[PDB]
C-alpha cells in the first residue's frame, strides 16, 4: 500500500543518506512508517548478506513497482571492478535494477555528475548515473549538492508521489529548488553590488559580514537554494563566514578550485 | 551462549548497518569461528586526486572521505596544514573547533547505538508482545525521564499496524523474525528500546542542528581555514545561546535515554563480555588546549599505546612508528610510513584469499592494534583521567563485571557510551571557557600563507579512533597526501607477517547459533563501528 522506495549506494561517502536523516518536512520516522515503504537501505536495514539481497530482489520484482534513489557514482575503470557488492560490480547491479524502476532520482553531486571520485585524475573512471546509463534509457532526476539539502531530496520525491509537474533545468535539476543562483538569494548581495568585499578572513570587512567573492565565493556560478531555505533550519556557509565552494555544480572539484580565489 | 555444530564457511556481503561496502568471510568449526577476513570492496582514490592541488583545498576534498564522520577529515586536514605552517592558532578557533567536534561525537554515537547496532540485540517483533504498562515501569525505573502506559500502548499500536501491513521496510528479513536463540531480551525491554529507537530518529536531527550553529551546516561543515575559523557570528550571544540550548537538550537525551538503554542491553548480554576481545590498543587523544594545538599531550585526554591489555602500563605514542602494509591488500609494493606512502592499485579478484581488501593494514611498531572509543577510554584510564576512570569503574560496578569484560564486544559497545557521556558533560566547561575567553579575545582567525616547502601531520581521535593526515608540500602544492583512518586500523586485513587486524582477530572464537542468520558476526563487527569510505578513501 505505501509506495516502494529502493535506495542504492554506489561510490559515495554516505553524506546524502545522512542528509536524508535530517529531514524535517516530514521527519524520517513519519516518512518510512507512513509516507513510503523503504524496502532497501544498506545504512539502516536489519538484514545483511543473502537476506539483504533477497529483500532487494523482492522489492525490485515487486507488484506496485518502485522508485529508486541512487547515491554515489559508478566506477567503470578496470572492468567495473573498483566497486563490488555481494560479488557483483556496481555497474552490473545498477544496469540490472535502474531500468526496472518507475523512476530514478540521482541524489548528491556524485550520482548526478561523478562527484569527488571523478575529480582529476579520476582513478576509477567514475561516472554519474545519467552519463553511465544513458544508453539504457535511464533518465534520472538530478538532485545535487555535496550533500543536497534534505528539503530538495524529499521535496522532489514527494512531488513525484503527488503526480506533480517537475520541471528540470539543462543539467537535470528541479528548477523549483535549483532555479536560482545562490548569489541571487544571498543576503550579502547588497555588499557585492556596493563593491564591499572582505580581503582576507582576519579583516574588518569579514568581521562586519561583507561579501566573500574575493576570498573565493562561487555563489554567482552556483545553483541551489541554500540562503533561502538554510541547512538545519538555521545556517549556511556564507552566513558562517566561509565562501560557497559550488558543490551542486557539475565538475566543481575541478572547475571551482582553488576554492579561496576567484 | 547458544551455538550450532556448523563446520564450513560463512560470507556476509553486504555487511549492512555500517557506512560503506564491506564483505566478511569466516571459517567455522563446531559452530565456532576459527578464522576471518575483512574485505573492503570499494576504492575511490582521494589521495591520488589530491596530488598537485592547493593545500588550502585539501580539507574540502578529504571531508568527502565520509559523511557519517562528517567534519572530522576537514579538521584533520586543517590541523595538518597548520602543522606545516607552524604558526599560532587563535585560542577561539580551538574552542569552537572542540565544541563542534564534541557535538559530532554526541550525534554519531547516538545514531550508531540506536540505528546501526541495536537491531543486533533488540527484537522488534517481540516488542509487539509486551505489556505496555510493564514497559513503562521498566522505562521509568532506569531513567528520570518518565513515560506513561498510554504512550507505550500508542507505540505498539503504530508498530502493529506497520508489521500487520506486511511491508516491513528496513525490518524486512531481520534475523530475529520467527525467533532466534541469540536474542535474549524480554518483550518489555524490546519495546522500551524500540520506542527509544524511534524517538532517537527525531532527536538526532536536533543534535546535528547544533553543529550548524557555528559550523554552517550538517552534514559537511564549512567554517574552517588553515589559521582558524570564519564564523564571526559565533561571537554573538544569540548564536552561543542557541548552541547551548541545543547542547543541553542533546546531553539530556544522551544521559536519560541512550545511556540507560545501553546499560539495559548490557545487563541481558553479559556473556558477550567474553566474546570479541583483543589485546593491544592505540589512541591519539583529543580536544587540544588553547595554545596547545601542536602538542598532543595538551589534549583533554591524551594519546597512548597499550600492549597485552596492560592498561596500567600505558606507553607513549610515537607517530613515527606508524607503517601501512599491503601484502594482503589490493595495492603494489611493500610497507610504508605515511610521509612516504603510495596508493597504486593492484586488484586480484573478488573472493581471493591472498589479496582480499582495498584497506591497507596499518601497524604500530609492527603490532596490530585496535583504535576507537574502547582504546581511547582504556588509555585514559591508565592515565588516571579525572572523569573516565571513575566512570568506567562505575559501569563495571553497575553490571557487576570484572575489568576483563572491558576487552570484548560488550566492553567495546559500552566504551562508546562512556565516551559519549564524558564528552557531553565536559562540553559544559569548554562552552563556559569559550564564552569567558571572548569577553576580551575577539580573534577567531589569522591570515597565514601556504609555505613553498614543508611537511605536516594532523591528528584527531574521533568517533572511531585515531585519524591522521600526512602531507608534504613542494612548490607550494600538494606533493604527497596520505590518510590513515580509524577503520583502516580496525578493519584492515593481515600484514606482511600474516597477522590479522583487530576485527579479524576479534571474530576468532565467536559462537554461531544459525549459520544462515549470523547475528553474532554482526554484533562484533558493528561494535567496531566500521566506516569503509573512511578506511579505504
Ligand atoms: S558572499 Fe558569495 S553568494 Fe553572497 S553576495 Fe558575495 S559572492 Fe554572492
Ligand atoms: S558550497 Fe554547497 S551547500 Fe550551498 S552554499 Fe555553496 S551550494
Ligand atoms: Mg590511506
Ligand atoms: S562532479
Ligand atoms: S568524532
Amino acid at each position: 500500500s505505501r509506495p516502494s522506495v529502493v535506495y542504492l549506494h554506489a561510490a559515495e561517502c554516505t553524506g546524502c543518506s545522512e542528509a536524508l536523516l535530517r529531514t524535517y518536512q516530514p521527519f524520517i520516522d513519519t516518512l518510512i512508517l507512513d509516507t513510503i515503504s523503504l524496502d532497501y537501505h544498506e545504512t539502516i536495514m536489519a538484514a545483511a548478506g543473502e537476506a539483504a539481497e533477497e529483500a532487494l530482489q523482492a522489492a525490485v520484482n515487486g507488484p506496485d513497482g518502485f522508485i529508486c534513489l541512487v547515491e554515489g557514482a559508478i566506477p567503470t575503470g578496470m572492468d567495473n571492478k573498483y566497486g563490488y557488492i555481494a560479488g557483483h560490480t556496481m555497474y552490473d547491479i545498477c544496469k540490472n535494477i535502474l531500468p526496472k524502476a518507475k523512476a530514478v532520482v540521482s541524489i548528491g553531486t556524485c550520482a548526478c555528475y561523478g562527484g569527488i571520485q571523478a575529480a582529476k585524475p579520476n582513478p576509477t573512471a567514475a561516472k554519474g548515473i545519467n552519463d553511465c546509463y544513458a544508453d539504457l534509457g535511464v533518465k534520472a532526476i538530478n538532485v545535487p549538492g555535496c550533500p543536497p539539502n534534505p528539503l530538495n531530496m524529499v521535496g522532489t520525491l514527494v512531488a513525484f508521489l503527488k503526480g506533480q509537474k517537475i520541471e528540470l533545468d539543462e543539467v537535470g535539476r528541479p528548477v523549483m529548488f535549483f532555479g536560482q543562483s545562490v548569489h541571487d538569494l544571498c543576503e550579502r548581495r547588497k555588499h557585492f553590488d556596493a563593491g564591499e568585499f572582505a580581503p582576507s578572513f582576519n579583516s574588518e570587512e569579514a568581521r562586519k559580514g561583507w561579501c566573500l567573492y574575493d576570498v573565493g565565493c562561487k555563489g554567482p556560478e552556483t545553483y541551489n537554494n541554500c540562503p533561502k531555505v538554510l541547512f538545519n533550519e538555521t545556517n549556511w556557509p556564507v552566513a558562517a563566514g566561509h565562501p560557497c565552494i559550488g558543490c551542486s555544480e557539475p565538475n566543481f572539484w575541478d572547475d571551482m578550485t582553488p576554492f579561496y580565489q576567484n | 551462549t547458544p551455538r550450532s555444530n556448523y563446520t564450513g564457511p560463512i560470507v556476509v556481503d553486504p555487511l549492512t548497518r555500517i557506512e560503506g561496502h564491506l564483505r566478511i568471510e569466516v571459517e567455522v568449526e563446531g559452530g565456532v569461528i576459527k578464522e576471518a577476513r575483512s574485505c573492503a570492496t570499494l576504492f575511490r582514490g582521494i589521495e591520488t586526486i589530491l596530488k598537485g592541488r592547493d593545500p588550502r583545498d585539501a580539507q574540502h576534498f578529504t571531508q568527502r572521505t565520509c559523511g557519517v564522520c562528517t567534519y572530522t577529515h576537514a579538521l584533520a586536514s586543517t590541523r595538518c596544514l597548520e602543522d606545516a605552517i607552524n604558526k599560532p592558532i587563535p585560542a577561539n578557533a580551538t574552542y569552537i573547533r572542540n565544541l563542534v567536534l564534541g557535538n559530532q561525537f554526541m550525534h554519531d554515537h547516538l545514531v550508531h547505538f540506536y540505528h546501526l547496532h541495536a537491531l543486533d540485540f533488540v527484537d522488534v517483533t517481540s516488542a509487539l508482545l509486551a505489556d505496555p504498562a510493564k514497559a513503562a515501569k521498566l522505562a521509568n525505573s532506569i531513567s528520570p525521564r518518565k513515560a506513561t502506559t498510554e504512550e507505550f500502548a500508542a507505540v505498539q499500536a503504530k508498530l502493529k499496524t506497520f508489521v500487520a501491513s506486511g511491508q516491513l521496510g528496513p525490518f524486512t528479513n531481520a534475523y530475529f523474525l520467527g525467533g532466534h536463540e541469540g536474542y535474549y531480551m524480554d518483550p518489555e525491554a524490546n519495546l522500551v528500546c524500540t520506542a527509544h529507537y524511534l524517538q532517537a530518529l527525531r532527536a538526532q536531527v536536533e543534535v546535528a542542528k547544533g553543529m550548524a550553529v557555528f559550523g554552517a551546516k550538517n552534514p559537511h561543515t564549512q567554517f574552517t581555514v588553515a589559521g582558524g575559523v570564519t564564523c564571526y557570528e559565533a561571537l554573538t550571544p544569540e548564536r552561543i545561546k542557541q548552541f547551548r540550548e541545543l547542547y543541553v537538550k542533546a546531553r539530556a537525551f544522551i544521559e536519560e535515554v541512550y545511556i540507560p538503554d545501553l546499560l539495559l542491553v548490557a545487563s541481558y548480554y553479559k556473556d558477550w563480555g567474553k566474546i570479541g576481545g583483543t589485546n593491544n590498543f592505540m589512541a591519539f587523544g583529543e580536544f587540544p588546549a588553547p595554545g596547545g594545538e601542536r602538542d598532543l599531550n595538551s589534549r583533554w585526554y591524551k594519546p597512548g599505546v597499550i600492549y597485552d591489555r596492560k592498561v596500567g602500563s600505558v606507553q607513549p605514542f610515537d607517530p613515527s612508528k606508524i607503517e601501512e602494509h599491503v601484502r594482503h591488500s589490493w595495492y603494489e609494493g611493500k610497507a610504508r610510513a605515511p610521509f612516504e606512502g603510495e596508493t597504486n592499485p593492484h586488484f586480484t579478484f573478488m573472493g581471493d584469499t591472498d589479496k582480499y581488501s582495498w584497506n591497507k593494514a596499518p601497524r604500530y611498531d609492527g603490532h596490530a592494534v585496535e583504535t576507537g572509543p574502547l582504546a581511547q577510554m582504556l588509555v585514559a584510564y591508565g592515565h588516571n583521567h579525572k572523569t573516565i576512570k571513575p566512570t568506567i569503574d562505575a559501569v563495571l560496578g553497575k553490571l557487576n563485571l570484572g575489568p576483563e569484560a572491558l576487552f570484548s564486544t560488550l566492553g567495546r559497545t559500552a566504551a562508546r557510551g562512556i565516551q559519549t557521556l564524558v564528552i557531553a558533560q565536559q562540553m559544559e566547561n569548554w562552552l563556559n571557557e569559550y564564552e569567558n575567553n571572548i569577553v576580551k579575545d575577539k580573534q577567531i582567525v589569522e591570515d597565514y600563507a601556504v609555505p613553498t616547502s614543508a611537511r605536516g601531520v594532523g591528528f584527531a581521535d574521533v568517533s572511531r579512533g585515531g585519524l591522521s593526515h600526512w602531507m608534504t608540500i613542494e612548490d607550494g602544492k600538494i606533493d604527497n597526501f596520505q590518510l590513515v583512518v580509524p577503520t583502516t586500523w580496525n578493519l584492515g586485513p593481515r600484514d606482511d607477517k600474516g597477522v590479522p587486524s583487530a576485527a579479524e582477530a576479534a571474530l576468532v572464537g565467536t559462537p554461531v547459533a544459525d549459520p544462515k542468520r549470523p547475528v553474532e558476526i554482526l554484533r562484533t563487527i558493528h561494535s567496531f563501528d566500521p566506516c569503509i569510505a573512511c578506511s579505504t578513501h
